[PDB]
RNA sequence: GCUGAAAGCAUCUAAGCACGAAACUUGCCCCGAGAUGAGUUCUCCCUGACCCUUUAAGGGUCCUGAAGGAACGUUGAAGAC
RNA sequence: GAUGUCGGCUCAUCACAUCCUGGGGCUGAAGUAGGUCCCAAGGGUGAUGCUGUUCGCCAUUUAAAGUGGUACGCGAGCUGG
RNA sequence: GUGAAGAGGGAAACAACCCAGACCGCCAGCUAAGGUCCCAAAGUCAUGGUUAAGUGGGAAACGAUGUGGGAAGGCCCAGAC
């Protein structure tokens, strides 16, 4: 988890979600492009 | 919105009963029932459901299609049911049913014993093999879930419960 | 001439029951604390307590809009230095449902001796059964 | 589940076969007697109130013989409440006696401590005391700072200070019973409890184990 | 995490359902009804006359003195008092 | 027309930007041991040689020897280097 | 300009800010700034919108399929995403 202002698609296989009022980054190809808002 | 267009077609055997917003389904595999959204219209007919906002219902297409595709899992439920396959990699380890109770030995230094809910069976054809059978679609997810987290599967080797069709994506540590 | 001014050992208070199932908790709070206050009475005086009595049925069944209730919270310090506990309306309706009712009527009435007289007159209670058959409280709608 | 009243007797020890010396309270508890039942009917929760000993007949009161006389009992030396569990039920007279803790291996003890009257600081709360020498000024168990200054601005709630210390109830927990003596009215734990001799002490299964 | 649309897919979340920490509420110990919102239970005691006017939760006289308490004394592993 | 100062001692209390213990994500995470970030303030968090010292450097511990606020907390509480 | 050397009303409290300049009395009326659910005088006023964080009721670069309004382009029933 990288906890950051501003997260960003780090690449194609990342996408954005609102979970619970918080930005995050999931990505399925690669662990370390996780990023939350805070 | 749009996949609640689709109607949900009512096969022979299964029959539907509708309480303005409690449904009931019945069929060869049980008694599956919900209460909708309070922002859904769901109108039974000629062998088929179909789904609608109400009005002054902000996001009622979304609630829609929320409910027709619960609806439409319900369907497959009471018939033929949902199957999940788990598979144990790693030496050592092992699975057995005794009734209601699946038996894991995991690598821990105590047995682990998972009790199965009211509407799941499970049977080993292998010691290393699960599946799971019942008629709800979230609650079987939901018991295969709780079976993986017990050792889920490490990135080193893969050792542990994983789903039958899962990619672990092993890696390397330093070279060699 | 000087304007009239209730007498304390002449005025006439009546019994209202109130049921407070799936009412706004700060809506019904209001009129309980001018209904308990005299400010419907022709005949209300500043510095005279000329209130009714308030009964008030199924305090857990109140309701609050938006998330008040996981989000509102209830603070109070026990006078001792580590001192602050909070509790959220959840909670507090899950212990002692009837005190949400009383600490928003009370924090709606006047502060003082008159107040406190004044907030004596509400009777809260979390089911629907009161005990006070005795005094034929009127049905009041809110 | 219930516990019996007795009343500490002294101590000694006991000495077992292997070469261990075992220090012992002695708990003298005679059969207490049930003398009144509550229940949810009449007054909102179950327990029973027991009575012990004895009592002489010209310093008992009307009320308090009234009160025995309706359960049936001699009058003893006070009146005690043991909360009732779920499946326990006794009957108003009933005697209770130490076969009791027949089987029970571990107790809770309450009784009153000695009193130690007015105490300072330095023995009531372990403060540490300040020089004796190297310049001290009639400051030698004194308590030393109470607060911090105008920020606060008072002694806060609460604060380690001289008053006093011991004469009040004190629970001892898991101790172990080492002997039960029916027909002595004996029980032996493992231990010291509080209180002084000739003092009651409430005898409980404890809660923790 | 599960199921799941908005957004035919994906998605732990929007509806719904699971887990999850010495923090929180309890569980353990002690104080605690001046909780003036002054609570409950059990037991005990007292069921005599008259007078006045200012008439009322009025005063006064005679007889009566309970259950209890206090006081005094001998004291305490209780205690500055 | 007076708000006593550094340090020590005694006694503390709060914040959390967490030193330890607790939970978790990522790792250039095999394991052991780490790095980094997130949650978390319940409890705990050395004895000394030198120096007036705070500090610091040393010697031995410890799970750890936290960072700050409180008139650089505390002299109608002590000391007076 | 105000305070100084100016009271009254408002800004919770609040010389110096907003309204406004107290000769005395009145248990009369209209207004200012500020207000009108309760504390606490007066709209739980009317009509049309917006917001879901208790935003309103503290804070920037920067970040994000959070929604409501424009304004115009692509791609599409010869089949678009």
């Amino acid at each position: 988890m990288k906890v950051r202002a501003s997260v960003k698609k780090l690449c194609r296989n990342c996408k954005i979600v609102k979970r619970d009022g918080v930005i995050r980054v999931i990505c399925s190809a690669e662990p370390k492009h996780k990023q939350r808002q805070g | 919105s749009r996949v609640a267009k689709a109607p949900v077609v009512v096969p022979a055997g299964v029959d539907v009963k509708i309480n303005g917003q409690v449904i009931t389904i019945k069929g060869k595999n049980g008694e599956l029932t919900r209460t909708l959204n309070d922002a859904v219209e769901v109108k039974h007919a000629d062998n088929t459901l179909t789904f609608g906002p109400r009005d002054g219902y902000a996001d009622g297409w979304a609630q829609a299609g929320t409910a027709r595709a619960l609806l439409n899992s319900m369907v497959i439920g009471v018939t033929e049911g949902f199957t999940k396959k788990l598979q144990l990699v790693g030496v050592g380890y092992r699975a057995a049913v005794k009734g209601n109770v699946i038996n894991l030995s995991l690598g821990f230094s105590h047995p682990v014993d998972h009790q199965l809910p009211a509407g799941i069976t499970a049977e080993c054809p292998t010691q290393t093999e699960i599946v799971l059978k019942g008629a709800d679609k979230q609650v079987i997810g939901q018991v295969a879930a709780d079976l993986r987290a017990y050792r889920r599967p490490e990135p080193y080797k893969g050792k542990g419960v994983r789903y039958a069709d899962e990619v672990v994506r092993t890696k390397e540590a330093k070279k060699k | 001439m000087k304007t009239f001014t209730a007498k304390p050992e002449t005025v006439k208070r009546d019994w209202y029951v109130v049921d407070a199932t799936g009412k706004t908790l700060g809506r019904l709070a209001t009129e309980l604390a001018r209904r308990l206050r005299g400010k419907h009475k022709a005949e209300y005086t500043p510095h005279v307590d000329t209130g009714d009595y308030i009964i008030v049925l199924n305090a857990d069944k109140v309701a609050v809009t938006g998330n008040k209730r996981t989000d509102k919270v209830y603070y109070h310090h026990t006078g001792h230095i580590g001192g602050i506990k909070q509790a959220t309306f959840e909670e507090m309706i899950a212990r002692r449902p009837e005190r949400v009712i009383e600490i928003a009527v009370k924090g709606m009435l006047p502060k003082g001796p008159l107040g406190r007289a004044m907030f004596r007159k509400l009777k809260v209670y979390a089911g629907n059964e009161h005990n006070h058959a005795a005094q034929q409280p009127q049905v009041l709608d809110i | 589940m219930i516990g019996l009243v007795g009343k500490k007797v002294g101590m000694t020890r006991i000495f077992t076969e292997d070469g261990v010396s075992i220090p012992v309270t002695v708990i003298e508890v005679e059969a207490n007697r049930v003398t009144q039942v509550k229940d949810l009917a009449n007054d909102g929760y179950r327990a029973i109130q027991v009575t012990t000993g004895a009592k002489k007949a010209n310093r008992v009161t009307k009320p308090e013989a009234g009160h025995f006389a309706k359960a049936g009992v001699e009058a003893g030396r006070g009146l005690w409440e043991f909360r009732l569990a779920e499946g326990e039920e006794f009957t108003v007279g009933q005697s209770i006696s130490v076969e009791l803790f027949a089987d029970v291996k571990k107790v809770d003890v309450t009784g009153t401590s000695k009193g130690k009257g007015f105490a300072g600081t330095v023995k009531r709360w372990n403060f540490r005391t300040q020089d004796a020498t190297h310049g001290n000024s009639l400051s030698h168990r004194v308590p030393g700072s109470i607060g911090q200054n105008q920020t606060p601005g008072k002694v806060f709630k609460g604060k380690k200070m001289a008053g006093q210390m011991g004469n009040e109830r004190v629970t001892v927990q898991s101790l172990d019973v080492v002997r039960v003596d029916a027909e002595r009215n004996l029980l032996l734990v493992k231990g010291a409890v509080p209180g002084a001799t000739g003092s009651d002490l409430i005898v409980k299964p404890a809660v923790k184990a």
